């Protein structure tokens, strides 16, 4: 109809799960990855298999010997190179009909016309300021935007995709969802009887994302397994600060959980990176309900919890 | 007891008295969970997959 | 990145994983990145395009080759030292067998459908070697442990088809038309089968081979046999058309004379017709060069169902249906994407994980749900739950009872319709409790009831299958009540 015979061919098993109208929405669409570690790794495998327009990766990193010896979309003994044009051709390999591109400058340093180009935006391994920043820029701009990371064994996702609207088949029925800044997702008051009551349904995964966006903060750099005698006990520190800070029980994190937030595992990569890459997919062909707001998730329970928090 | 069986769809489905809840149900093969554990309050029913 | 024992584990032992689909390619990557440092992979099967869109390791360049072995060979590019061996094989073939399992530390099912599960699950009980399975469809699916002595095996729990008269007398549906458009195929062009026939069922309480041949197989007699004078013959058995409305039957000559993807249209009733007619010619051709076996990626074997089943649903006055609709239902199709397997494949070794670490208690079944629960959970764990100790496979001298005519029913039917496909046994020998009666090999002459070997209300057979090391007794109830060829006594 709208697509070439083959890629008919090559989409065949998805046209027939989400149809072919929301496969042309993806056709047209162009998504900004950041960060190619593990976690971008399989969001930008995913992304460029169910046949987005295009995809941006960038990072202004190089790999580094501390980095995994292997990593899918990277060829071994890369060290030094740069991490996106390192990702490059084992991306695109994975869909010609892909536009993949690569770009080498800090995010910090893009200014704010660089988006506008993209439909959707999605942001791993950032600080929290710019994740703040660039979720501004996106509200301006109606642009989706979603961040994501992993540590140890446990990630997380957060969508915010504006007012939002979807079909669903219930016939497909049109509804309605409205989602919130980031910021404000990052900082809930948690003094209201209202907080106080909705604190003992929360899962701690949030307040471990609280902990660990203030090291990045605080480092430059996420906790490793190098440094985890040093790392482990400024965490702790951290948590006390971050929960005396927010009127709650440090004893809510328990003080082991160091012990599963370091480094990334590469099976927690997969099962976060294909939560976000289909959150991502919903979005652009407006298609299904999305996540309202975060997607939690810890290795070691099996949990995958969704919470609305900001509001 | 009025209860609410909902599937992985998000199909809803209302009820009220191994079991014959369940006997309604495997004729519209499932699973039956009560808030963690195996069988105005909900019943999850979850499908095992056999694709891969 | 792993505790050192964990660690030492990975690094040390071998692992199975039985499939290079969906799950497997995800899974292989998965497996490699965390450090398993040897990894068996089998799979029967060859790339093919619409395997592209979720089989990350396979590129178009590869359509036609192994899975197993291109998979290898991608993951070799990223990870030179990785060691994988590669199959390109079913593993219910007789060399895998429980010395062969008995290699590996840790078994993973990545595989899409029950027979090859049955199968891997004995295997995984025979070898004691802990099996972690699991499966996908659309958004869904899951994850589970499977070990000998702690938790239910893959069959400890229960787990259709239509009848002849609604087939060959009375359909009602799209897929009744289509069923029989599969049945017309294998016997015009397959293996005969009694349960699979066309022409009108003249024994109906509500109330083929060889004449294709002797035509030389003519497009415009078939057409007329079966759109035309089936339909008459059909319109004979007067019973049925007082409350139903009648079919009617099809000139070939007067047929003659009469958006989404090319795929989705609905053509009309002389292009189905000729459609019907080009097919034939092309199959006609290539049962002269290569018995037939239907696939619904044979491009000439899916327009002949199409036609044909378009015909029939127009005979009796069903809207016809796009070549892609009746791709999915003839072909069952199971819609699949990366997603949901990458997830899957993640759990996979999560659990993988928590068993070397000797953590099984910390194992679950993990559910991926498409929406949050009402405890707002996408993800959903549960326990493990203990054998079923009146599970016919995992239980010590396991048994069941069949109810089935003993004077009508072949030792052909017993050896495939029940010990084989109900009882998945691959390499089965039955013997009468009290004369072998099937073999590994021989007892080939046998096929030809089983009431003349002895076999009557209450005998007792002892099947085995030496590789998956299971014995089933089968406790055998005589019956002529029967609908229906046999039920498993419930
Ligand atoms: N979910 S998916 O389709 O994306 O991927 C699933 C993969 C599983 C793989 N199947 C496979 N691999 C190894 N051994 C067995 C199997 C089977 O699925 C079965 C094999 C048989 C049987 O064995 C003897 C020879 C034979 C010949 C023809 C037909 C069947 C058999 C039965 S089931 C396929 C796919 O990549
Ligand atoms: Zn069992």
């Amino acid at each position: 109809g709208g697509i070439s015979e083959e890629e008919a061919a090559q989409y065949d098993r998805q046209i027939r799960l989400w149809g072919l109208e929301a496969q042309k929405r993806l056709r047209a669409s162009r998504v900004l990855l950041v960060g190619l570690k593990g976690l971008g790794a399989e969001i930008a495998k995913n992304l460029i298999l169910a046949g987005v327009k295009g995809l941006t990766m960038l990072d202004h990193e190089q790999v580094t010997p501390e980095d995994p010896g292997a990593q899918f979309l990277i060829r071994t003994g890369s060290v030094g190179r740069n991490r996106a044009e390192a990702s490059l051709e084992r991306a695109q390999n994975l869909n010609p009909m892909v536009d993949v591109k690569v770009d080498t400058e800090d995010i910090e340093k893009k200014p704010e016309s660089f988006f506008t180009q993209f439909d959707a935006v999605c942001l791993t391994c950032c600080s929290r300021d710019v994740i703040v920043k660039v979720d501004q820029i996106c509200h301006k701009n109606s642009i989706k935007f979603f961040t994501g990371d992993v540590f140890g064994y446990h990630g997380y996702t957060f969508a915010n995709l504006g007012e939002h609207e979807f079909v669903e088949e219930k016939t497909m029925v049109k509804k309605k969802v409205v989602f919130c800044p980031v910021k404000e997702a990052l900082e809930v008051d948690w003094s209201s009887e209202k907080a106080k009551a909705a604190l003992k349904r929360t899962t701690s995964d949030y307040f471990l994302l609280q902990v660990l966006l203030k090291f990045r903060t605080d480092k430059g750099r996420d906790p490793s397994s190098d440094t985890y005698e040093e790392d482990s006990e400024l965490l702790l520190q951290i948590r006390n600060d971050v929960l005396d800070s927010l009127g709650i029980s440090p004893d809510l994190l328990p003080e082991d959980f160091v012990r599963y937030c370091f480094s990334e595992m590469a099976p927690v990569c997969a099962v976060v990176g294909g939560i976000l890459a289909q959150e991502i997919v919903k979005a652009l062909s407006q298609r299904d309900p999305p996540h309202n707001n975060f997607f939690f998730f810890d290795g070691m329970k099996g949990n995958g919890i969704v919470e609305c928090l900001g509001p | 007891i009025k209860l609410k069986v909902i599937g992985q769809d998000s199909s809803e489905i209302h009820f009220k008295v191994l079991k014959k809840l369940k006997e309604s149900y495997c004729q519209r093969s499932l699973r039956f969970l009560f808030e963690g554990q195996r069988i105005e309050d909900v019943i999850e029913v979850y499908q095992e997959q056999t694709g891969g | 990145g792993l505790p050192r024992e964990l660690a030492e584990a990975v690094a040390g032992g071998r692992v199975l994983v039985v499939g290079a689909g969906g799950i497997g390619c995800e899974l292989l990557k998965n497996l490699v990145l965390t450090g398993f440092s040897h990894i068996d992979l089998i799979d029967l099967d060859t790339i093919d395009v619409s395997n592209l869109n979720r089989q990350f390791l396979f590129q178009k360049k590869h359509v036609g080759r192994s899975k197993a072995q291109v998979a290898k060979e991608s993951v070799l590019q990223f990870y030179p030292k990785a060691n994988i061996v590669a199959y390109h094989d079913s593993i219910m073939n007789p060399d895998y067998n429980v010395e062969f399992f008995r290699q590996f530390i840790l078994v993973m099912n990545a595989l899409d459908n029950r027979a090859a599960r049955n199968h891997v699950n004995r295997m995984c009980l025979a070898a004691d070697v802990p099996l972690i399975e699991s499966g996908t469809a659309g958004y869904l699916g899951q994850v589970t442990t499977i070990k000998k002595g702690v938790t239910e095996c893959y069959e400890c729990h229960p787990k259709r088809t239509f009848p002849g008269c609604t087939i060959r007398n009375t359909p009602s549906e799209p897929i009744h038309c289509i069923v029989w458009a599969k049945y017309l195929f294998n016997q015009l062009f397959g293996e005969e089968d009694a349960d699979q026939e066309v022409s009108p069922d003249r024994a109906d309480p509500e109330a083929t081979k060889e004449w294709a041949k002797s035509t030389g197989y003519d497009p415009v007699k078939l057409f007329t046999k079966l759109f035309k004078d089936d339909i008459r013959y059909l319109l004979t058995m007067d019973k049925l058309w007082r409350k139903r409305k009648p079919p009617v039957p099809l000139d070939w000559a007067e047929v003659q004379s009469q958006l989404g993807l090319k795929d989705q249209q609905v053509l009309d009733v002389k292009s189905y017709a000729r459609l019907f007619s080009k097919s034939i010619e092309t199959l006609r051709v290539h049962l002269a060069e290569k018995e037939l076996i239907w696939d619904k990626d044979d491009p000439s074997a899916m327009d002949f169902v199409t036609s044909a089943a378009n015909l029939r649903m127009h005979i009796f006055s069903m809207n016809m249906k796009s070549r892609f609709d009746i791709k999915s239902m003839a072909g069952n199709i199971i819609p699949a994407i990366a997603t949901t397997n990458a997830v899957i494949a993640g759990l996979i070794v999560l659990e993988g994980l928590k068993i070397l670490s000797g953590k099984i208690d910390q194992c679950r079944t993990i559910f991926l749900n498409k929406q949050p629960n009402p405890r707002k959970k996408l993800l959903v764990p549960c326990a493990l739950d203990p054998p079923n100790p009146n599970c016919y496979v995992c239980a010590s001298k396991p048994e069941v009872t069949v109810r089935l005519n003993v004077h009508k029913v072949t030792v052909l039917t017993l050896q495939d319709k029940i010990v084989k496909e109900k009882f998945a046994m691959v390499a089965p020998d039955v013997q009468i409790e009290d004369t072998i009666l099937i073999s590994s090999e021989e007892t080939e002459a046998n096929n030809h009831k089983l009431s003349e070997f002895g076999i009557r209300n209450g005998s007792r057979l002892q099947a085995d299958d030496f590789l998956q090391d299971y014995t089933l007794l089968i406790n055998i109830l005589h019956s002529e009540d029967l609908g229906v060829e046999f039920e498993v006594v419930g």
